[PDB]
RNA sequence: AUUUUU
RNA sequence: AUUUUU
RNA sequence: AUUUUU
RNA sequence: AUUUUU
């Protein structure tokens, strides 16, 4: 019998760090000690919430759309700035520039939020122009996209991925940008997405009863295969 | 094959009930989804399973810290003001920075100031001095949801450090939730 | 598709042209250069395009981004009598 | 049999590609292989498996403590000079040596010196004074490799003390690698 | 039942070292912990780094070949010096020597690097003449070794392990030093690897469109039974 | 030497 | 004395 | 509530 | 990624 020897307890080496406290590790944070009188757990409930289920995913509210760096009135300088609020109007040639400016997530409410919270991330981005027009205006818009762009300029758009937007029932066009960067993750906050551009194609027509220029929307959001990696600092205090 | 709805045109009346996965193609392009790690960062188990800082006291008697805990406005936490109710465990992450001594702390969701005054079953655990301890409070909140933005959303916290001498020191207090659940997501916040 | 091939060459010729071997550089070998003289560089990648004569030249102007794979052939000849050695050697941006 | 060019004949203009493991002979000899230890020394994973010195900061202060980490051209770690491209986890051991207070240790590779002001998500571990911890930072690089000698081949570090008072002392960090991915081999360094 | 003890927690002793942190053994740091948000892991990408998968053995590094004590300028000692780059001159006796020096492992840049790395090592070095002459060129040239040699003095190399170079098309003649020591293992850094001497056999001919005399380089590496064994300090600083 | 415990 | 937990 | 991990 | 160990 094992009586060779003095029965004595386990002997063990600590490790390094004597209390070290790890605030980074999910798997770390959820095994901590519980103050509950019998450690246990209670049960939620999502009716009062009326919801059925709880949130598990963030990235859902980055598909989101939201409006880019909305203001209160239209574009006062023919839509050259980042105001994702202006005016399509009737006067503007058919060349001539409705909207231009660099895209940065940080524009839109909802990314701006995963901007300040994550440090990389990738996906394709999803913009929608919605154009508020009377059912007599009539008239087409080229809005196109340069990934990556950096220079504010009006330029052709003839190999920039656009969208001919065409006044119908349905006036609300979109466009998607692809993941576009050197690497296989871009900071969230920092390169460009790219230079945006709605150009005027054909002249918003009218009538005697109807507008003569109308007001434009863009909202922006993540797409299905959006992603979001490390969580950084914060660059901005919200409220 | 593809409709003109999966390619751009649509109308945004027309995008009720909230939440659609829709697909957006055209020719040379399809959602890709591509992973760089074993697992997500975006799932609110896993991002808020990570501690933020919350605030710092500095003690020099023997009394006591009582202070509403609230999600932050300032660290990658803030991604919680996006929801406006919330439930479940919260983990609390207490500093004791003493020469000798020992800190009492303990966490509940009664508003009242006088069942506190005691400690006698809110939670006493005991952080040697120069020690930090990682306790997790139950929802032992009287209201089914936590508004998520309330100066109190979050129950209060009690820190009572039992000294020894004429030391002094400081309590910094840093925190970070078990699983999470949120609901009812609500506007972006806007900026200082 | 022209059934007669009043072009006879392959339908995706113009496709793969830009990918057709080029003249990158000629240098001329000075002698009395010590070993470990360089001799001649090359610019990677942006001399594909060195010149609008680039096969390359053409599409390279309407993208911002490449990623492809290189086949050099240095040629250098030297009549029997003369002998020597030069070192052809690729450097990646770290080592540049 | 062995051919002349196993016997030494050979011509330097028929090496390519890189990486021809032939075997030379001649009478009385043949490569022989024998081992005194269990395993390899010369396995990537087992020799940068053990770490290095890097550096020492002495602070004063609760300032906070932004060092580019970097492969050395000091300790065995120079043997990864040898390489061009790296990835992989990174081991940092970071000694706190002081009387009273708490070490905040990050590690990021992002560049941004603003992300870092907070500490949010940036891996915020706390190594008690007097203590020493050694923590196992993942490749959260936005660069699929991380050309091995830049100045910032490694992300940077972050030690932001938590002093009591008065209190002051020196934090001596040094670090190895996990497992560690190294490509493209390139010409030996050169000497001081 | 065990109803008969008070229940209670494992109890335990903590063995010698509170927080004695192993900074030497791998099976040590592998284990440490993880900053990472859920203690995972990352997909590697060789593609971009033009390879099919990472580089594991160092030993295969130490087997590439690297010009001895190379200079910008030959030999101008007749290549008594340590200048792997020296010249094969027609004017050079029968039987005076082109190149003579000890050999050390540290007079090998990549080679050297192991010697700043690890303490000791075992196995065959192998040393590449490469003679760079015309096709008209012709002649012997027979280079020794004396292993583990110290005089720095030329001497029949009768009894030396040598090889007999005639120039042909494959200019490039190699010369193997099985592993030779007291013991099972030797200093990276320590006693040399022995005595290289390169003596004319026969001299180098010529015609009038051809050289007179020609360069020659010398590289050298490990066996395939190469091994280095202890990591010790660094004797060097590199840049 | 169920001379740790059953 | 499932008078630690199932 | 695979609401620690598979 | 038996890229902790067999």
């Amino acid at each position: 019998m094992s009586t060779k020897y003095k029965w004595t307890r386990t002997k063990i080496d600590i490790a390094e760090g004597p209390g070290s406290m790890n605030m980074a590790n999910v798997l770390c944070t959820t095994g901590a000690q519980s103050v509950a009188l019998v450690g246990e757990r209670a049960f939620y409930d999502p009716r009062t919430a009326g919801s059925k289920s709880r949130f598990d995913d963030l990235v859902k509210i980055a598909q989101l759309f939201s409006v880019m760096a909305d203001s209160t009135t239209p574009s006062e300088n023919h839509g050259v700035d980042a105001k994702g609020y202006f005016k399509w109007s009737a006067t503007t040639a058919p060349q001539s520039i409705v909207h231009r400016n660099i895209v940065y997530l940080r524009l839109f409410p909802n990314l701006n939020v995963f901007v300040n919270s994550y440090s990389y991330f990738r996906g394709s981005l999803v913009l929608r122009l919605s154009v508020y027009a009377s059912t007599f205006n009539r008239g087409r818009l080229r809005m196109g996209f340069f990934p990556n762009a950096t220079t504010d300029s009006t330029s052709t758009l003839d190999n920039a991925i656009y969208t001919i937007c065409d006044i119908g029932s349905d006036n609300s066009f979109e466009i998607t940008i692809p993941y576009s960067f050197s690497t296989w993750m871009r900071k969230t906050n920092g390169h460009p997405i790219g230079l945006f551009q709605i150009e005027v194609l054909n002249r918003l027509t009218y009538n005697s009863s109807s507008p003569s220029e109308v007001y434009c929307i863009v909202q922006g959001k993540m797409g299905q295969d959006a992603r979001f990696f490390c969580p950084t600092g914060s660059v901005v205090t919200f409220q | 094959t593809m409709s003109p709805n999966e390619l751009g045109l649509t109308s945004a009346q027309d995008d009720g009930p909230l939440g659609q996965e829709k697909p957006n193609y055209f020719l040379n392009f399809r959602s890709m989804n591509v992973d760089i790690f074993t697992v997500s960062h975006t799932k609110v188990d896993n991002l808020f399973g990570r501690a933020w800082f919350f605030m710092e006291h500095t003690f020099t008697n023997e009394g006591q810290w009582r202070v509403p805990l609230e999600f932050p406005k300032q660290g990658h936490g803030s991604l919680s003001l996006l929801f406006a109710y919330f439930t479940g465990e919260l983990n609390i992450h207490v500093l004791f920075l003493s020469e000798r001594g020992f800190l009492r702390v303990a966490h509940t969701y009664d508003t009242s100031n006088d069942r506190v005054n005691f400690l006698s079953s809110n939670g006493v655990i005991t952080v040697p001095a120069g020690e930090q301890m990682t306790l997790s409070a139950p929802y032992y909140s009287n209201k089914p949801l936590r508004t998520v933005r309330d100066n109190n959303s979050l129950g209060y916290l009690m820190c009572k450090p039992f000294l020894t001498g004429t030391s002094t020191g400081k309590i910094e207090v840093y925190l970070s939730l078990r699983c999470p659940n949120f609901f009812f997501p609500l506007p972006a916040p806007k900026v200082t | 598709v022209d059934n007669f091939h009043s072009m006879a060459y392959d339908i995706t010729t113009g496709d793969k042209n830009p990918s057709k071997l080029v003249r990158l550089e000629t240098h001329e070998w000075t002698p009395s250069w010590a070993r470990g003289y360089q001799i001649t560089h090359v610019e990677l990648p942006k001399v594909f395009w060195d010149h609008q004569d680039k096969p390359a030249y053409g599409q390279s102007r309407y993208f911002a981004a490449v990623r492809c794979g290189f086949h050099f052939q240095v040629q250098v000849n030297v009549n029997q009598g003369t002998a020597g050695s030069a070192l052809v050697v690729y450097e990646p941006k770290p080592v540049v």
